């Protein structure tokens, strides 16, 4: 039992990394979503334009 | 036909499944005697109610059918209801011991005083209440005890019936105490009152002239212990009734053997109306009893 | 509480249990902790229950990236590790007119 | 009209089949003018075989 | 007449019902009380 805790602690840092690295990713693609559309002007602006 | 399968609604646990194991050959009561039947109506629950009387309880009871739990699977309970005549087991949990001789009949649980009221099933606000099996003179005991406390306390005011009460609601048999919860007046009993008033009116009617003062007769001839107590009741009732001598009796004019056989014959047959209130047919007849007073098998 | 039918059906050890005493005088004086009595054949335990506990079921999430998205397209993703040392990037245009 | 009617007890299926395999649910019969007016109406599910 | 000799049979995986389904075969239903699948997840 103690072998599993110890494989269950690495389990449990393995997992808390990969889902941390998986956020990193979804939130850099959120944040240039965000910077993209903070610029983008409508579609009537460049259609008049 | 015979066997009939309920359900449950909900899910039973591993818990739930375990105290329905220990049920098996439990007699349940079932209103409905049909095939595909629920749960809610299985039981004296739907019918239980405090403050409502519990003789209302007991006159459904003895109208409502009986079956025999057996076999639970998971949600699935088959029900099987005894056939008239054939040998059955029995498995009561009513804290009252048994013999292998007497008879038994079902009647609406007390409360014994510890009062657990944990009767291993309940199913969220659902709970289940097991009618308790009787051995057959506590069952007219208590069914007499209940028909007196019908019967004097009309017309009387808090003090003297709860001074009667505290010690007629009580009742030891066997090694155990029982008390009756709910014995407010109904209807119902107020027409076994009325069954009652009649009967002892017509067994005062046709009764011999002779038998009106056979007590004096043999009060005067012979002097017994239970003699003693009955000339105690009679004389004290006389003295009630008039403070002047009562007369010793003398020849018997009117002797007719077919007078005798004819008003006392009515005589017994109204003793039967009387006795009918309070003698319950019975339910089951003891062929073995278990040594630890948990089961029986039972000729019914 | 403790399941005899658990005791009923697994194969015990063969012991020649002595005391000195009788059994149910051992039993109804409450030498013991806790008795399990039948004085028939009780079929309790003939009849067995399970849970059936059949998976358990972790998540795999997707190892969604920035490149393996085509949002990427209109992007131009550098690394450059000493970002936080400057404070801001400029751009210059010379345009003269056709 | 065709489905609604129930199958036959006893049906020889070595009976009245037609060339190409087909076989044959029923039968069924007008006057020559409505026969007329559903071979000039109906023609592409008819043959001649 | 005759007796009703036209009776046909059915069965279950000739159906495509079973394409909703996932049929399996195991012989103590009747000493089984629930079956459960726990599922765990964490959250992006």
């Amino acid at each position: 039992l103690d072998k599993i805790l110890n494989v269950e602690a690495m389990h449990t840092v393995l997992r808390a990394l990969k889902n941390t690295a998986d956020a990193m990713e979804r939130g850099l693609i959120h944040s240039f979503l965000q910077t993209l559309l903070r610029k983008a002007p409508p579609y009537f602006v460049v259609q008049t334009l | 036909e015979a066997n009939i399968f309920c359900t449950f609604d909900h899910k039973l646990s591993i818990a739930d499944v375990g105290k329905l194991t220990k049920l098996v050959a439990a007699v349940v009561p079932i209103p409905q005697r049909l095939h595909l039947i629920k749960h809610y109506q299985l039981g004296l629950h739907q019918f239980v109610d405090h403050t409502r009387g519990y003789v209302r309880l007991r006159g459904l009871l003895r109208n409502m059918t009986l079956t025999l739990m057996r076999r639970v699977e998971g949600n699935q309970i088959l029900l099987h209801v005894p056939t008239h005549g054939l040998l059955y087991t029995v498995l009561n949990t009513g804290p009252v011991t048994w013999e292998k001789g007497d008879a038994l009949c079902v009647l609406p649980p007390l409360f014994h005083g510890p009062l657990a009221r944990e009767n291993l099933l309940t199913l969220g606000q659902w709970e289940l209440v097991l009618p308790w099996i009787v051995p057959m003179p506590l069952a007219l005991e208590i069914n007499q005890r209940l028909l007196i406390m019908g019967l004097f306390s009309l017309d009387r005011s808090y003090e003297e019936v709860k001074a009667a009460v505290q010690q007629l609601q009580t009742i030891t048999f066997r090694d155990a105490t029982f008390t009756i919860p709910d014995p407010v007046i109904d209807q119902h009993l107020l027409i076994d009152m009325k069954t009652a008033c009649l009967s002892m009116s017509m067994v005062a009617n046709l009764a011999s002239e002779l038998t009106m003062t056979y007590v004096r007769k043999l009060a005067l001839e012979d002097s017994s212990m239970l003699l003693v107590k009955c000339q105690e009741l009679l004389m004290r009732l006389d003295r009630e009734r008039s403070v002047g001598e009562p007369r010793t009796p003398a020849r018997p004019q009117h002797v007719s053997p077919d007078d005798e056989i004819a008003r006392l014959s009515a005589l017994f047959v109204m003793l039967r109306q009387l006795d009918d209130l309070i003698r319950e047919q019975v339910v089951f007849t003891v062929c073995d009893v278990s040594p630890d007073n948990k089961s029986a098998t039972c000729i019914f | 509480m403790e399941n005899w039918s658990a005791l009923e059906l697994l194969p015990k050890v063969g012991i020649p249990t002595d005391f000195l005493t009788h059994v149910k005088t051992s039993a109804g004086e409450e030498m013991f902790e806790a008795l399990r009595i039948y004085y028939g054949d009780d079929p309790e335990r003939y009849n067995i229950h399970f849970e059936a506990i059949f998976g358990t079921f972790c998540n795999r999430l997707e190892w969604v990236y920035f490149l393996t998205s085509g949002l990427a397209a209109a992007a131009h993703a550098i690394k450059f590790h000493d970002l936080n040392k400057l404070t801001t990037g400029k751009m210059l245009f010379h345009v003269q007119v056709p | 009209l065709a489905e609604a009617a129930t199958d036959s007890i006893l049906d020889n299926p070595t009976t009245y089949t037609t060339s190409s395999g087909a076989k044959i649910s029923g039968v069924m019969v007008s006057t020559a003018n409505v026969m007329q007016i559903i071979m000039s109406l109906l023609s592409s599910h008819i043959t001649k075989e």
